[PDB]
């Protein structure tokens, strides 16, 4: 019922690294603090760390398993974004804002890090534990991608749309925003994948993939808000983060058909402003009573 | 969440196994405890609430000013002596969030549900102190309600129009087109809802004098038309609703169609104008009869015979127009139209079914015109002539478009109160007022036709509810014996008030002499048919009221020879869509879509069950989707036959049936008499 | 492929390094050799052909009925005694593609080129056969070419109108917003091109009778404009072209703006609607000084002043606007603003910017009206003053819509004929005759205006190719004293054309007294300033014509104040788009954009080298782009000096200039009093 | 030393069908032979199938074992062509000219024709036998992939090619040069990372190598040739398109680096025939002259 319409949002919304000019950039960035630079730097390599397990692993993995010409077309696409387009407007930005000798060091920083690491390996174990024609392990796996893309990579977008609805960093954050839309279509379609999986099981299976589902959620919600005060606590902005990420997981969980976990909470005004029946023939005496 | 909206949603917690339906009642105690007493704006006496209704506004002083305060201070106390509660939460919910006047800000109510009903009826009145006094005890007994219209802008400053839905006539000719969308928007504008019959256009590849193939046909009027409509949407509050008509002779019928299918392309896709097929009894009998058929061009029609091709009979002139060299024309198959007609039922509730035929074979105003289209919920069928509007400094020849004042009876309230003929005459002098106090001065033939021929549309609600609340299933024999027999009585006191009116003021509506009303022709299954009850069930509801008899419409059929009628149409059965909340009742003469309905309001959710629905009566509360729809259709041709005008026909469908089941119903619904069918519903 | 579109490729083919531009005369001969006298319908005599044309609805009678046959045949024989031969393949077949008469099968050819000027003459003379012999000399020397709509349909009885340049006014309400669409339509359908200035409009979230954020602004307007100009098409021959005008200051301005934009979504981008933006010295200043600039809600300004915010001058009202708490403002960045607007024009060469104070500070008729906005075209530049359209059966209060009078002057074939004073007069005196032969029943305020201004535009092309030919480089001083000699001469002759024809018939334009003419005011620069040419080469260009001098424009001046002037308007240089290929001329009076231009017509490829191109002139016919855009403001500048109306300029950027350059050009262009700019084409 | 150069390559050559109008076309299709018609949609259809494995399988599975991210890249994003892109513009050109009983009836013939069928076992049981880590695995389906790319597409891209060369159906040829401009990089950049693992191997594994891809070759030209004939003698054309498709086979062949195995033919002429601005912010000092 929906991957023709999903076809058409995603090929409209192509999109080329190049078409934004970055080095306008340096105007404002050489305007903030230390922390605030280090903040950036940091957020900016959790997500681009991410968004490579994504095209390298679960884009690809789920286009290899999901049956059909047309979902595997959309899921391709999906991956050619990941890997083509979103991994090099990372790398452009980056290369404009931070020496090599600096990307590298934040890169190792990265890699080492225990609440960025929990969170990538906890995705990916899933990606690897799906089995040749078991639907359960392929629905668990389109949770964990359904969450990377509409919750997890959240705590980190926050950050550039906070400069960008300030004003500061608008090249760079352009192009987050355009990462971001294609984030959202990717979880929104998976999500729709990961229900008709849902739909086809008996109520206590459903029961059990909502247990899962909740559960998975929980430890990776309890991660974010540990990576969170491990970032943004320097430049005192955890409790707004905090927000987001609550908002931004019921979004997850509402693309996956199940209800909002979380209380609704306004958002941060800054983050905000950046931001067919059966056709059957007549056989004639339907004309007579 | 607030403590009223838990009450409700505890109706759904069973106790017990059963529903708790009366913590429904609780909640409307909590929703007047804790929300309305404190938001409702009190004054020291009755005076100082409507002078300062007046200065600030809120209230028009001329209607206020016919009557002496003591006048209105009687009024006001005989509303509030009847004590009137909302038995529902969601009625008083409805009446204070839709009805209710409120402030500017919209932070206090400023108008209770007697306060609300005191100045309609004084309004009604116009002047006459014992009359506003009988509305009063009408409407809070919720034996009659007026429309959303009248109910909530009569009174008002900031009115709007009383008249709930408007039909116009396009001709052919881009003078025309440009009027037609002109008085859309300022019928929009003014809130109601606007029908064009786009039968008259020339179909797409009509010559422009002389140049061939240059017409875009009705879908060019129809984007320009939708349009419009998005942009007189009611100053952005409600979206700007339109409705298209096409004879299904058209031959843009397809493209027509081709409007409403999901797979349209942006160019033709028309998405706020809902659309309508008029559908002679030549195109079901062609259709039957597996004949293939041909849609015609118009302009061809009216060059060679000076008439239109919707102005003149098809079942006469079909042959004719095939057989004529210089009509053009193109073949169809009308099982495969009919199908698509099915299809597109099914996927979108697209085109409103208007059974030409049907309408005309019954019609008491044929002489005037026939009537070739319907309104926007497809209930009024009244006779309409085309305007001419030239060009400008030349003088425009106004025609007749359609305009008609709704109102409905509650059913149950009336029953109950064995008032029929007092709650009819008193409705049709609501409506009469309505009509007579309505002015448009922006459409013309709208304006001509509401002062010539005085069409009122009185409907009917509750009809459901009574039944299931008396044990009679809406799908038994007793049920269309009771509302055959209910109906009767409603056109014997509509047509009875009507002459009163006539009498009265000695006048009836413009070229009534030509009626069948004037020539006792429309008496004549009334003087030899009896329609009281023939279950004995039923004749104990009627007990306490006077059934007439073939006897009595003798006598009301001269009495109408000798005093003629004031109104061309009275009685029309509207969906009732919002309103029939307040009256606690069902939506029109349409069974139940659901025994409880969860709307979400906000951010929180609330359960309406039907008015009168428990234990007892659950399973007489049946679902519309779960019930044959060829009952359905033989009860809504059992009140039709009673009804002038149209009645808002919803088709209630289940996903399991195709689009040959929706067929079959639309062809029975045909060969029962039904006029229009208003939308296919489905679950 | 036929002979003639070989021998016309054959021009690329270089022999000896040279492109074969004679071959392009072989190739006309082809096309008539082989095409064009075999498909021309021969009559034995002239009678036969008019008769004939008459009986078959090609000709008007009235026109012919006017003249006997011996002088219709005396003017017919003066235009065929030039034998005149199309230099150019392209020359001939767009006349015989676009203009010529053909049959109703268009299978044949009816009108030769004789033929039709013969018609256009004897239309333009009403009956005078002396003027109607003047007439036919002045176009078979292609010194003077009336319009695309002149040209195509003077004489003709199926046809459009003879004006196709119309601007209305639209003022704040549904009625006047319906009628300005009405009459949009009705001027699509004769053939014209509708600009409509929506800066009166209330912009978006405004109130409709005191009820707040309830209109959709100057969006909504313009996608019900865009969808009437899609249906009114030409009867579905010509895509319908409108253009809508905002002024800056007005609040809608982004959104606006934002209709042009590729990213906007189906709900805001209008695609058949032109638009253009009017940019008062008010902004300009805010811009260069840097400071925030606010954006007005026009309804406010109209509340708390009376007047309208584009109806009052912004430079002496901003300051009182933004002191003003009742007047409702948002904060801009006008600099932001201007970057958009270079942004827009680079994608999409939208939209066109007018330079309200640059119009105003040398209009004429300040008294009547200021100038609010342009034509689609943006080179009318006339006095306007809105319409109050009232409801129905209301007296409407008309006001003045323009609609000027287009026709140009060939420069080169003007001025090697030495008779600028002869050719433009004659060229205003039919153009006073087609305005008085205009009649449009469905605009009032258009037709209200035409009676009463009795504005004309002429205009001059083929500027770039007498330059050329003459070996001037087009943005040579030498050629800016040129035209500002020749363009002198012009406006001298114009006027005094429009004195002498308001002394015969004694009788001016409305609201004459007023203007700059009647005080003498506009001869001032004209009784100071000597526009004889600066430089030898030009005065031996204008050798043989008397070149008015400052005693001859006091001479003029004095006429003028003893006599009136019959035209409010006279001159306004529109782009000539296909009517210069006729004429084989270069468009308007701008610089070439090609030297040869590749053209696909079917599935054939035809070559148009500019006229007169050889290896001498292929330096001197510099091509557009490749020209520095500020030399060309100041040719066109230049020439504005002496035109009362705008100039349609077009700006022709390289891809790889950014919106600074384009910026630079607009700001200059500002600078040196250009009034409009019409197109921003990126190569 | 020439994945970036690939990289840009692909992506400006990015496309859809949709921006081609395909209404043109219905008068020349009209006016062709039965005959003519039904070879259209056959070879189309085979075509199609070819792009939907291409896409689905080929390309996905050579980005999997192909190291570096910017190879994946490149993969990824030719892999979405196929599946995307090519595959889909087929079916706006079957959707256009023909009616749906006609659309459905090819694609029936896809399934149960039996060289169309071989073909793809052949090809897709290549792609599926790569081992991780094994080199030769993965140079034996690249060979396959080229001669999918280079050689199999061409007896399918002739028809539409003859045509466009004698101006009929210029819209659906604009189409099928679009792709068979992508197939052409797509063929030699496949071809350049198989010479990469060839030249790995030793003297007698490239004797072996060489061995497999001429068998291989010979054996998908032998099948090709009776699908050609079974297409293309209702038509007259099968010689014609045999000359055709032994001349790229040699052009696949080259791709992989290896000697032309066919003699050289003179191929019919008719066939031969077939084949935001940039933005600064304005100066105080440009506002005055
Ligand atoms: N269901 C209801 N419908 C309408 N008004 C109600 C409803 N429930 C409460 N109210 C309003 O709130 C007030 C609260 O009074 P309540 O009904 O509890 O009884 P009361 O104080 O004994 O007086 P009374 O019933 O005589 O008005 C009512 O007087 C009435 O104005
Ligand atoms: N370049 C041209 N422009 C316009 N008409 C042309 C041109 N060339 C030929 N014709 C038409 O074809 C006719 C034949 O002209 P041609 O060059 O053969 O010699 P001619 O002496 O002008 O002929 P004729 O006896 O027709 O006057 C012309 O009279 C004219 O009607
Ligand atoms: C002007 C115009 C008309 N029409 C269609 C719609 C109208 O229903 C129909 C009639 O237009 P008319 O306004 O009646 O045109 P006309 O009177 O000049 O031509 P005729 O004498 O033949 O009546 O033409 C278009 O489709 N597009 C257009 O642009
Ligand atoms: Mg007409
Ligand atoms: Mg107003
Ligand atoms: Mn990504
Ligand atoms: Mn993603
Ligand atoms: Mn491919
Ligand atoms: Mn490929």
């Amino acid at each position: 019922d929906f991957t023709q319409m999903f076809y058409n949002q995603n090929v409209k919304q192509f999109w080329l690294p190049e078409e934004i000019a970055l080095n306008g950039d340096l105007l404002t960035w050489k305007y903030l603090g230390k922390n605030e630079q280090d903040t950036y730097m940091k957020v900016l390599a959790g997500l681009t760390l991410l968004d490579t397990e994504q095209g390298n692993t679960g884009m690809p993995i789920v286009a290899e398993h999901v049956d059909g010409h047309q979902r595997k077309a959309v899921l391709n696409f999906m991956a050619m974004m990941e890997n083509a387009v979103h991994a090099k407007s990372y790398s452009n930005i980056f290369m404009t804002l931070a020496p090599t000798e600096t990307i590298n060091e934040v890169f190792e920083w990265v890699k080492q890090n225990k609440y960025l690491q929990k969170k990538a390996q906890m995705i990916v174990g899933l990606y690897k534990a799906i089995q040749k024609d078991d639907e359960i392990s392929l629905f668990k796996a389109m949770v964990a991608s359904v969450y990377l893309e509409s919750f997890l990579f959240y705590s980190g977008f926050y950050y550039p749309l906070y400069f960008y609805g300030q004003g500061k960093l608008m090249q760079s954050g352009e192009i987050i925003n355009l990462i971001l839309r294609d984030e959202a279509i990717h979880g929104v379609y998976v999500g729709l994948l990961a229900q008709e999986i849902y739909n086809k099981q008996t109520e206590e299976k459903k029961a059990e993939l909502r247990e899962f589902a909740i559960d998975l959620l929980n430890q990776l919600y309890e991660n974010e808000l540990e990576y969170t005060e491990d970032l943004y606590d320097q430049v005192g902005l955890s409790h707004d983060v905090k927000k987001f990420i609550r908002y931004n997981a019921n979004k997850a969980l509402m693309n996956l058909g199940f209800d909002p976990y979380f209380e609704e909470e306004d958002i941060n005004p800054i983050v905000l402003n950046g931001l067919k029946a059966t056709v059957e023939p007549l056989k004639d005496d339907d004309f007579y009573f | 969440v607030p403590k009223w909206i838990q009450l409700n949603n505890e109706i759904m917690i069973q106790k017990d196994g059963k529903f708790q339906f009366d913590k429904d009642k609780e909640a409307v105690h909590s929703y007047f405890v804790d929300y309305i007493n404190q938001n409702t704006v009190f004054f020291h006496n009755l005076k100082e609430k409507l002078d300062y209704l007046v200065e600030n506004q809120y209230y028009e002083e001329e209607f206020l000013s016919l009557y002496s305060f003591e006048d209105i201070k009687e009024v006001f106390k005989t509303a509030y002596a009847k004590k009137f509660r909302f038995p529902s939460f969601m009625s008083a919910f409805k009446f204070y969030n839709d009805y209710a006047l409120k402030t500017n800000d919209k932070k206090k109510i400023l108008e209770r549900y007697e306060d609300r009903i005191s100045i309609v009826a004084l309004f009604f009145a116009n002047g006459d102190t014992e009359k506003a006094k009988e509305y009063v005890n009408l409407m809070i007994n919720q034996e009659y309600q007026p429309s959303t219209p009248t109910f909530l802008n009569a009174g008002r400053k900031r009115r709007g129009e009383l008249v709930s839905c408007f039909l116009l006539e396009v001709n052919d000719s881009l003078n025309d087109i440009s009027r037609a969308i002109d008085i859309s928007m300022q019928l929009s504008k003014l809130g109601g809802g606007v029908s064009l019959n786009l039968s008259k256009l020339r179909a797409k590849g009509e010559a422009i004098k002389d140049v061939e193939n240059a017409t875009k046909g009705v879908v060019g009027v129809m984007k320009l038309l939708d349009n419009a409509f998005r942009y007189a949407d009611q100053m952005g509050q409600r979206q700007g609703s339109g409705a298209a008509y096409l004879n299904i002779f058209h031959r843009d019928i397809n493209d027509f169609l081709d409007t409403k299918k999901i797979s349209a392309d942006e160019d033709v896709r028309v998405k706020t104008l809902s659309i309508g097929v008029v559908i002679p009894d030549k195109f079901v009998e062609l259709a039957r009869e597996d004949k293939a058929a041909y849609v015609f061009y118009p302009h061809t029609i009216y060059k060679e015979y000076g008439q239109h091709m919707d102005e003149m009979d098809m079942n006469e002139m079909y042959d004719k127009f095939v057989d004529n060299p210089r009509v053009k024309k193109e073949k169809i198959n009308p099982r495969k139209l009919l199908e698509k007609l099915a299809m597109l039922r099914s996927e979108s509730g697209y085109p409103y079914i208007m059974f030409q035929d049907n309408v005309n074979k019954v019609h008491a105003n044929n002489h005037i015109s026939k009537v070739k289209f319907s309104n926007l919920c497809s209930e009024v069928l009244q006779a309409s002539q085309v305007s001419s509007y030239t060009d400008y400094d030349e003088e425009d020849e106004i025609g007749l478009d359609i305009s008609c004042n709704l109102g409905s009876l509650n059913i149950l309230n009336v029953m109950e109160h064995k008032s029929i003929e007092k709650t009819v005459k008193l409705a049709t002098d609501s409506l009469t007022h309505v009509s007579e106090t309505t002015d448009i001065r922006n459409a013309p033939a709208v304006r001509r036709a509401n002062k010539a021929m005085k069409s009122i549309g009185l409907g009917a609600m509750n009809l459901h509810g009574y039944l299931a609340q008396n044990g009679i299933a809406y799908e038994s024999p007793e049920a269309r014996d009771f509302a055959n027999t209910f109906f009767m009585m409603v056109n014997f006191y509509s047509i009875q008030r009507s002459a009163e009116i006539a009498k009265e003021k000695g006048e009836t509506f413009d070229q009534y002499e030509g009626s069948t009303y004037a020539t006792g022709e429309y008496f004549d299954k009334y003087v030899s048919t009896d329609f009281s009850p023939k279950y004995e069930k039923i004749a104990n509801l009627f007990e306490g009221m006077h059934i007439p008899t073939t006897e009595d419409w003798k006598k009301l059929k001269a009495f109408v020879a000798e005093h003629g009628m004031y109104h061309s149409y009275r009685l029309c059965i509207a969906p009732t869509g919002s309103i029939s909340y307040v009256q606690s009742s069902t939506a029109s003469v349409m069974p139940i879509m659901e025994r409880i309905e969860e709307r979400t309001y906000g951010n929180s959710k609330t359960y309406y069950p039907m008015p009168g629905l428990a234990s007892n009566n659950w399973f007489f509360y049946k679902e519309a989707y779960d019930m044959d729809m060829f009952k359905v259709v033989d009860m809504i041709a059992t009140i039709q036959q009673h009804i002038d005008q149209g009645i808002s026909f919803t088709l209630f469908l289940k996903d399991t049936m195709t689009t040959r089941d929706l067929n079959r119903i639309d062809l029975y619904a045909h060969h029962r008499g039904i006029k229009t069918i208003y939308y296919a519903r489905t679950k």
